[PDB]
């Protein structure tokens, strides 16, 4: 042995089946490199789309504030190019893509790789639709927690960059940029400054990575008669099914992340203990036994949909298209996937 | 027979489930009595006279922020104290109903871990008789893998005879007619290797 | 998550406990407005003080904006059914989307002839009015509002008009045009809605200008000087032209 | 039709769909008087949606495989029927996950622990005016009550609009 | 003395010291000065004055300028309204379908 | 099953040597602030036990962690003591390795394909992780003075700024190199439970999975995840004992409990804190063990696969 555990190989003789084509078998382009570029591309320009969008919709708020906004198409076109020329928007767009590129090649990356790595083997029925969906239950789970944390450090690492923006010239770390501040926290406040209480993150994360990959796939598998009996165009179905994936995944991330607003940002009753006790997940216990469903739904679109459902929209798209949601279908009856081939023809 | 270990305010140690703030379900008596709810005002409406008032409108939207009233809390067991009162002494306890109503036998909640137990029921029960009883067999659920050359015999896996046959003129022209799809291995050395758009395992060592 | 400073933050914090603290429901206000007659009553306690017919006055079926999209409609039903075009399959069906979505903006237009009000009350106590008005099926809503909620529209209804200083009736006491009020919260068949826009058309009748302009401008109307008119006119469910 | 899929349809439809969907209904309304606790909307909720579906998925192309002549007891069939055999036995796996979540909702019921409260308020039925009356002053208490520790509108809507606080540029 | 639990004992104080700041000097600074300035220190984002072609919002504007409609209110006591009526209007051609 | 061993490749002991050490440097590195959260909350709670209820019952490990970070010293708070447990486990894995690798040698079986059952390599492993424990037990002992200290008075504390420093600390001031193995009884006891509860059910697991579902990637981690819980089940009371007889000072003025031995250790936790009492930092010390083995498999696992390749083995053997 080596410690106090030995991992004891062992031999065994061969086995065989009927039919080999609707198991585990894995893809021979399911290879570590392949699916890190694919998913890391995917994940990059998904990310620069998104991170452009929401600088664009919040420097759009910013000018709005101070403007008043258009009432025709002319005036809406002058607002949009002065909110272009805006000092303000062009160093969000600088800092807010190499925020995308952190956490493209990082975290959706990451999340495209796991899914791809642990989800390619699944083959579907020849001429039906995969009936056992419930071994992806696990697998896609697991990913989803491997990739819950991968964008926690990095997010934490923008806010601390825009916290240091926001302070007096005397109490400011002088941070150039994102990826200035990303280098250079680690080593002045310590690596759990960009982890400290990230339980909404880690969670949201979690049910993003699961609800988008797990709707998109079942979907694009299950829905396939849309498109293979009854002839559609297969791409508005494609669009259709992915924008149903992403409200959901927007719809069951959210909830966590206003917990930020009740622990924090609600104002406190005085001489009394904290509610939540500050926890973040005595907060997230009691959203989800909480009875009105509603009252943690407030500002979904105005704080969290338009910053995060574009981007897993085109995630979803642009995996597709790269291949990450390609499953291996095989004939059951004629040539490898049958070992039996004298009830093929009788 | 104060013990301060059991004090959630002197032992820090005691987390506190935020959930059962105002509850203390050690506290409740059976049949329950007390009164917690009454009349609530000064939150949105004000408990003065104002009705007539043209000094003084009456904002509900500045509602300041009180003390979170959480779900009432269930009873949970006391294990002495239930063994105790429902125990009776055979052979010289009267077969007979108490008049007091406190003799009635109140449910009270207990445990988790043997509801853990049911969440997984589904999960456990599939997993039993599939797995566990190997059920239909116990190759079903194993990853699937085509046999070796000519395994077991040439009788029922006859691959160097399929092989011949799609290399020569009559296999050759029964691919060109498009009617069958072309040969999905190749027998190098004494192996054979199934190509990779086969999509199939590559079969298993003899050992 | 906490652990990060924000000056932007600590201010919204701030502002959120100093809202929640010194910011109180019961607020004093000096706009109080003192009518130069005595204020005669129903015998409810309320005095009409607005009436109006909108439906009657209003263009319900050929309005221009949508008698255009539903116009539209029978030439995407025919481009479908010939197709001139020689389109696949699935653009055909594409054509056909078009008249499933050309109804809505009439449906949007009928739903906006209920917020025009029928008909204004102002309870005993100066602070409250009554508003009625009536959908195009003939459903009838009552709400009651605060005078306060009221804020006028200018003209043209684009920004909002000086309170303290406008021009909505006339000299002799009518509606000089169609005006314009915003309400902060109407509580509508027992749901509060924010931002709800109501007009006053100007072929309606304004008895008590004065109240109506002290309502419509949001001032606590003092009906110390009051009678009781002993009137049974009225009776539940009457009808009144729509 | 006799003896094909169509009368496995329509029986299936019928006995898993309607009786246990009816049965679920009563666990439902009937789970403060069988368990003590309130039970949980969340996996209660997904327990729905995902055993209907299920159980229309599952039971649809039965009759589509039905009408085109499919025998009952064949474990056996044409090569043509394989597409909603497929699209039958997904279904049923939906339903599977759908019971999933009913266990779960259980499990997670007794994590809650919460004591029920009916809808009911001890009012029924609303017999007379007077009855009405009372229901509304006690459920607008009770709506009060359970609004607290829930910021006001002019607060909530202040902390919504002002989330955004990452800029580039200050003044 | 100890193992008499009627009465705490300082001997079971499960308490660790507190040697530096926990996040550094800096971070300890501007706690320091969000406890003093919290509110009277208010940064402004960077927006020009003078923009030709845009008019400055002087006031707040009507629901009329609005260019959608929502379909969830707030109750005034901080419920939030998802079945409102716009919520009727809106579903009536999603059912219609 | 005993025809199902794969042995055609053995290590040499300068093979085993080599790459126990680097490979458990690499893994112990990665868990010791879990190893010190797990200390910690084992010394939180000696005199009181658990006393909270249903899913609160235990002690929170990411409270733990986040109280030792917010003392102000981040993570490399939670690294002291680190020279201390680097040494004493090398030391013990060297003579336990040794040990098992002269006592396997001179009774492993002939046939490649043989292999000693898990009761005869568990005897084995027994004795040989007895003896190194024995030896290693007063640099345990100093790594676990300079853990408890901190969750303990300041007059408390022993104050060591290294392994020679304590262990002199410990001869000069207790009194004579006796006074170095305190609480060695303990250490060997953790020491046998440990190296026999985690061979046994890991293959138990990892062969049912493999009967299961054939010859899949997953099988041997989820065993490894098994065969972790089966582990720490076994081996946790042992060392919370281990814990209290190693911390406790040398002045029984100093202490919250005194014990005489292991079982009086023993005896005063049944009392006190209950059986349930045994079992506290049980989340913490499973998923130490869980990534210190995951670490150490996976290394040791690629090392020897690429020196199999090199030695001509084919793929089944490997
Ligand atoms: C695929 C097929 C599936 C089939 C399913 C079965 C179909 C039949 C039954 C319908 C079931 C629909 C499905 C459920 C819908 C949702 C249920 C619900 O209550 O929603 C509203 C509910 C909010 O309302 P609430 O909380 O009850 O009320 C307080 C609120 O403040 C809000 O306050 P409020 O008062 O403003 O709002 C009340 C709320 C109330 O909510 C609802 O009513 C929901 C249900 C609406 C659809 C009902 C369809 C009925 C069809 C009948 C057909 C004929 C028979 O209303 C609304 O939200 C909007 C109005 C909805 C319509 C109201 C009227 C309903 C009945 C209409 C028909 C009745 C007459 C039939 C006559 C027939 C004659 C022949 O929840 C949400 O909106 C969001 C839920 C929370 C999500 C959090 C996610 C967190 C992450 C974890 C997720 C879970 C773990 C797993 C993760 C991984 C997953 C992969
Ligand atoms: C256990 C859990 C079980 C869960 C079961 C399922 C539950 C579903 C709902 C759960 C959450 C409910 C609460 C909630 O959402 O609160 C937020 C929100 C409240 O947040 P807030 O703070 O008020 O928002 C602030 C805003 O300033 C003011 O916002 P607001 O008040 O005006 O509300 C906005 C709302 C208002 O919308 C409505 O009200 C819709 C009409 C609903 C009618 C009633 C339902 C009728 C259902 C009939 C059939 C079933 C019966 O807008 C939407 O819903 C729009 C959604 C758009 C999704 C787009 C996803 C794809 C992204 C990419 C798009 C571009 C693709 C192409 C790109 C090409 C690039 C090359 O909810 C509402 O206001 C509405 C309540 C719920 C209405 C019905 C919800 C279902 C309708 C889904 C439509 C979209 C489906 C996917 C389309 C994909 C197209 C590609
Ligand atoms: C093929 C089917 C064959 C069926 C017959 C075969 C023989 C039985 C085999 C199955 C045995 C377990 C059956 C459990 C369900 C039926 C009993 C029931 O509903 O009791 C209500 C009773 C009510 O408890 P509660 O409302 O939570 O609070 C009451 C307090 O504990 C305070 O109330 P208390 O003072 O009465 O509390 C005493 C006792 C509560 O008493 C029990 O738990 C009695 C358990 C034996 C029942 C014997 C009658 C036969 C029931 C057969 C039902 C069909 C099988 C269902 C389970 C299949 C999988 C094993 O609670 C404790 O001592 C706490 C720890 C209990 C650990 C689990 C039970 C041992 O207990 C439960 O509901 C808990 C069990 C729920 C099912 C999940 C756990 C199943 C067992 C897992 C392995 C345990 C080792
Ligand atoms: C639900 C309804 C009830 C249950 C129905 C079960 C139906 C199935 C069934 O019986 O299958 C047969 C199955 C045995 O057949 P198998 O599954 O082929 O087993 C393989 C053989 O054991 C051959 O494999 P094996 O012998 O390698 O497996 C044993 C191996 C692998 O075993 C495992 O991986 C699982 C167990 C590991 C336990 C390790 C920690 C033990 C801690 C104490 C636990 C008490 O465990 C070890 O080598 C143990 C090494 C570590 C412990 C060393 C000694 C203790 C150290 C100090 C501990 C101190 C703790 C407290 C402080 O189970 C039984 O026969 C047991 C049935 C029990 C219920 C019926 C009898 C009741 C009598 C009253
Ligand atoms: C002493 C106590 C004994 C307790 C009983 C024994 C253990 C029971 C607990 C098992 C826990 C679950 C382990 C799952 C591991 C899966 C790993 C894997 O990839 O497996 C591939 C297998 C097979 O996938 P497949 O589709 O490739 O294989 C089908 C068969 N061939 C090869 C011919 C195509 O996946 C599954 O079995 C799905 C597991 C999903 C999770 C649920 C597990 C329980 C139910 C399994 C039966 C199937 C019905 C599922 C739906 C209904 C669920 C209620
Ligand atoms: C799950 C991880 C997902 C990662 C996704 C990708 C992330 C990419 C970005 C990473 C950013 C951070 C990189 C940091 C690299 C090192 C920098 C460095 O040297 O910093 C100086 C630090 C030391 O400085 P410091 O921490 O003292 O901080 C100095 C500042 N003061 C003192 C003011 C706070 O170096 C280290 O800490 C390195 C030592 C090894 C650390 C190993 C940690 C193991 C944690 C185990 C789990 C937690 C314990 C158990 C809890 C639960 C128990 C059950
Ligand atoms: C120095 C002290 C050395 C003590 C050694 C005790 C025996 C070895 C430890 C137990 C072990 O590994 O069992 C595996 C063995 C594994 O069985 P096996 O050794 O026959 O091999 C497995 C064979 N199969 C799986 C194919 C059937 O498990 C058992 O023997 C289970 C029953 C006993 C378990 C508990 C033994 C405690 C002995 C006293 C400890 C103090
Ligand atoms: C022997 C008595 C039963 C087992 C121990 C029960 C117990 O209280 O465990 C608490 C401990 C608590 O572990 P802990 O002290 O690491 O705390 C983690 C628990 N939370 C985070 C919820 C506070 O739990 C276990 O040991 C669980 C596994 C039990 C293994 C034996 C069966």
């Amino acid at each position: 042995m080596f410690f106090e555990l030995e991992d004891i190989k062992r031999r065994h003789s061969l086995y065989w089946d009927i039919y080999n084509v609707q198991g585990w078998v894995r893809r021979p382009d399911s290879t570590l490199y392949n699916n890190v570029k694919r998913g890391v591309t995917a994940g990059v320009v998904a990310s620069l789309v998104q991170e452009n969008i929401t600088a664009l919709v919040e420097n759009c708020k910013l000018l709005a504030t101070k403007y008043e906004k258009p009432q025709n198409l002319r005036q809406a076109a002058t607002f949009m190019k002065e909110v272009f020329k805006l000092e303000n928007y062009r160093k969000a767009v600088w800092n807010r893509s190499q925020y995308a590129l952190c956490i493209g090649t990082f975290d959706i990356g990451a999340r495209l790789a796991t899914f791809r790595w642990l989800n390619n083997g699944w083959q579907r029925v020849f001429a039906g639709f995969e009936f056992n969906f419930v071994r992806k239950i696990p697998t896609t789970m697991l990913a989803a927690l491997f990739t819950a944390p991968f964008s926690v450090p990095f997010e934490l690492a923008r806010m601390a960059y825009y916290g240091d923006k926001t302070f007096p010239k005397e109490l400011q770390r002088g941070y150039s940029s994102y990826l200035s501040a990303l280098a250079r926290i680690p080593f002045e406040e310590g690596p759990y400054f960009l982890f400290k209480n990230s339980f909404p993150l880690i969670i949201r994360n979690f049910f993003q990575t699961f609800t988008l990959f797990y709707t998109y796939d079942f979907l694009k598998d299950k829905a396939s008669f849309a498109w293979r009996v009854g002839e559609q165009n297969e791409y508005a179905c494609k669009m259709i099914i992915a924008g149903i994936s992403t409200y959901l995944a927007a719809v069951f991330s959210y909830p966590w992340m206003v917990t930020r607003e009740m622990v924090d940002f609600w104002p406190k009753v005085p001489g009394a203990p904290c509610t939540f006790n500050g926890n973040y997940r005595k907060a997230a216990v009691w959203i989800w036994y909480h009875e009105f469903s509603g009252n943690y739904f407030a500002g979904f679109f105005t704080k969290y949909f338009w910053k995060a459902s574009p981007g897993m929209f085109l995630t979803l798209m642009l995996a597709d298209k790269v291949g990450l949601f390609d499953q291996t279908t095989v004939d059951n009856f004629g040539g490898a996937g049958n070992n039996s081939w004298e009830d093929t023809f009788v | 027979e104060y013990d301060w270990r059991d004090d959630p305010k002197v032992n820090k140690d005691i987390e506190e489930d935020i959930r059962d703030r105002g509850w203390h379900p050690e506290t409740y008596d059976f049949p329950y009595t007390k009164k917690h709810d009454d009349w609530v005002f000064d939150v949105t409406m004000p408990s003065q006279n104002y009705q007539t008032d043209l000094t003084v409108n009456i904002h509900p939207e500045n509602k300041k922020m009180h003390v979170m009233k959480q779900v009432m809390r269930q009873s949970y067991w006391d294990a002495e104290h239930d063994m105790a009162h429902e125990y009776d002494y055979e052979s010289e306890d009267l077969d007979f109903q108490c008049e007091s109503f406190k003799s009635q036998h109140f449910r009270k909640k207990g445990p988790i871990s043997q509801y853990l137990i049911l969440g997984l029921l589904p999960i456990l029960y599939f997993g039993t008789e599939f797995f566990y009883n190997h059920y239909p067999d116990e190759d079903y659920w194993r990853v699937a893998h085509p046999p070796p050359l000519d395994y077991p015999d040439t009788d029922d896996t006859d691959d160097t005879e399929t092989f011949k046959d799609y290399k020569s003129f009559t296999g050759r022209r029964m691919v060109d007619t498009g009617i069958v799809d072309p040969l999905w291995y190749d027998i190098r050395e004494g192996k054979k290797v199934y190509y990779d758009w086969a999509g199939v395992n590559q079969p298993m060592e003899d050992i | 998550l906490n652990h990060v400073q924000n000056m932007l933050e600590e201010n919204l914090k701030y502002d959120a406990q100093k809202y929640n603290d010194e910011v109180a429901v019961i607020q004093k206000t000096s706009r109080i407005y003192k009518p130069t007659y005595t204020i005669e009553f129903n015998r409810e306690g309320e005095v009409l003080v607005y009436s109006a017919d909108p439906i009657k006055n209003s263009v319900v079926y050929f309005k221009y904006p949508y008698v255009l999209y539903e116009a539209a409609i029978p030439l995407f039903i025919w481009a479908w059914i010939y197709n001139p075009l020689e389109l696949s399959k699935n653009a055909v069906n594409s054509l056909l989307i078009y008249p499933n979505i050309a109804w809505i903006p009439r449906m949007w237009y009928w739903r906006s002839l209920q917020y025009k009000i029928q008909k204004m009350y102002l309870l005993r106590g100066g602070k409250v009015a009554k508003i009625e008005t009536q959908s195009l099926a003939g459903d009838r809503f009552t709400s009651w509002v605060e005078t306060y909620q009221f804020h006028p529209l200018t003209q043209d209804q684009k920004n909002f008009d000086n309170q303290d200083n406008a021009e909505f009736l006339e000299d002799e006491g009518q509606l000089k045009y169609e005006l314009g009020v915003q309400l902060d919260n109407l509580q509508e068949m027992g749901t509060t809605s924010q931002d709800i826009v109501i007009n006053f058309m100007k072929e309606g009748t304004v008895h008590h200008p004065e109240l109506f302009e002290a309502i419509v401008k949001g001032y606590n109307i003092d009906t110390s000087d009051y009678v009781i008119n002993t009137a049974n006119n009225l009776r539940a469910r009457e009808g009144n032209h729509n | 039709m006799h003896d094909t899929f169509y009368v496995v349809a329509h029986f299936h439809i019928m006995l898993s769909g309607a009786a246990m969907t009816g049965i679920f209904s009563g666990i439902y309304y009937y789970f403060n008087a069988l368990f003590g606790v309130k039970y949980s909307r969340m996996f209660g909720y997904m327990h729905l949606i995902y055993y209907s579906g299920g159980q229309w998925v599952a039971f649809v192309p039965l009759f589509y495989l039905g009408f085109s002549g499919m025998p009952r007891r064949i474990h056996d069939y044409p090569v043509v029927f394989m597409g909603w055999h497929s699209m039958s036995t997904t279904g049923h796996f939906i339903t599977l996950v759908g019971i999933i979540f009913f266990f779960l909702m259980m499990f997670d019921s007794h994590i809650e622990r919460r004591a029920s409260t009916s809808t009911t308020l001890g009012l029924p039925r609303w017999y007379k005016r007077i009855s009405y009356y009372i229901f509304k002053i006690r459920y607008l208490q009770h709506t009060k009550s359970k609004m607290n520790g829930i910021p006001g509108s002019t607060v909530r809507l202040m902390l919504i609009n002002r989330h955004f606080v990452e800029y580039e540029v200050y003044e | 003395d100890q193992l008499d639990f009627s009465h705490f004992d300082k001997a079971f104080e499960n308490k660790y010291d507190i040697v530096a700041p926990e996040f550094g000097d800096l971070h300890q600074k501007r706690a320091e000065f969000i406890a003093k300035n919290q509110g009277t220190y208010r940064p402004v984002p960077l927006v020009p004055n003078n923009i030709k072609g845009l008019i400055p919002k002087t006031c707040r504007l009507p629901a009329t300028r609005n260019w959608y409609r929502r379909t969830s209110s707030f109750e005034r006591n901080g419920f939030f309204n998802i079945h409102t009526p716009v919520l009727n209007t809106k579903m009536i051609p999603w059912l219609l379908f | 099953m005993n025809y199902s061993y794969k042995r055609y490749w053995e290590p040499s002991t300068a093979e085993v040597i080599g790459l126990s050490l680097s490979v458990n440097t690499i893994s112990a590195a990665l868990t010791y602030p879990i190893e010190f959260v797990k200390v910690r909350s084992q010394i939180r709670t000696e005199g009181v036990g658990i006393r909270s209820k249903n899913l609160y019952m235990g002690i929170n490990p990411n409270k733990v962690f986040r109280e030792i970070h917010a003392t102000g010293n981040g993570l490399r708070g939670f690294y002291q003591g680190f020279e201390s447990h680097l040494i004493g486990r090398l030391s013990y894995l060297f003579i336990r390795n040794l040990t098992y690798k002269i006592i396997y040698d001179r009774t492993k079986p002939v046939k490649a394909h043989n292999d000693l059952s898990h009761r005869e390599k568990g005897v084995i492993a027994g004795f040989a992780g007895g003896l190194a424990a024995f030896l290693t037990s007063p640099a345990d002992l100093v790594n676990t003075r300079t853990i408890a200290e901190g969750g303990k008075p300041k007059e408390w504390r022993w104050g060591y700024k290294g392994l020679m420093d304590g262990i002199n600390k410990i001869a000069a001031t207790e009194g004579g190199n006796a006074a170095l193995f305190r609480g060695s009884y303990a250490n060997v006891l953790r020491a046998v439970i440990l190296n026999i509860s985690l061979t046994g059910p890991f293959d138990y697991l990892n062969e049912k999975i493999w009967i299961t579902f054939g010859d899949m990637t997953w099988n041997k981690y989820a065993a490894l995840l098994w065969a972790s819980f089966w582990g720490s089940v076994a081996t946790l009371p042992f060392d919370n004992i281990r814990t209290r007889l190693y911390a406790q000072n040398a002045d029984p003025t100093k202490n919250r409990l005194t014990y005489s031995g292991w079982a009086d250790a023993a005896k005063k936790l049944i009392q006190h804190e209950g059986i349930s009492g045994f079992y506290v930092g049980f989340y913490a010390f499973y998923i130490r063990t869980f990534l210190y083995a995951w670490t150490t498999v996976f290394i040791t696992d690629k090392i020897t696969s690429d020196w199999k390749r090199k030695a001509g083995l084919k793929e089944w053997q490997i």
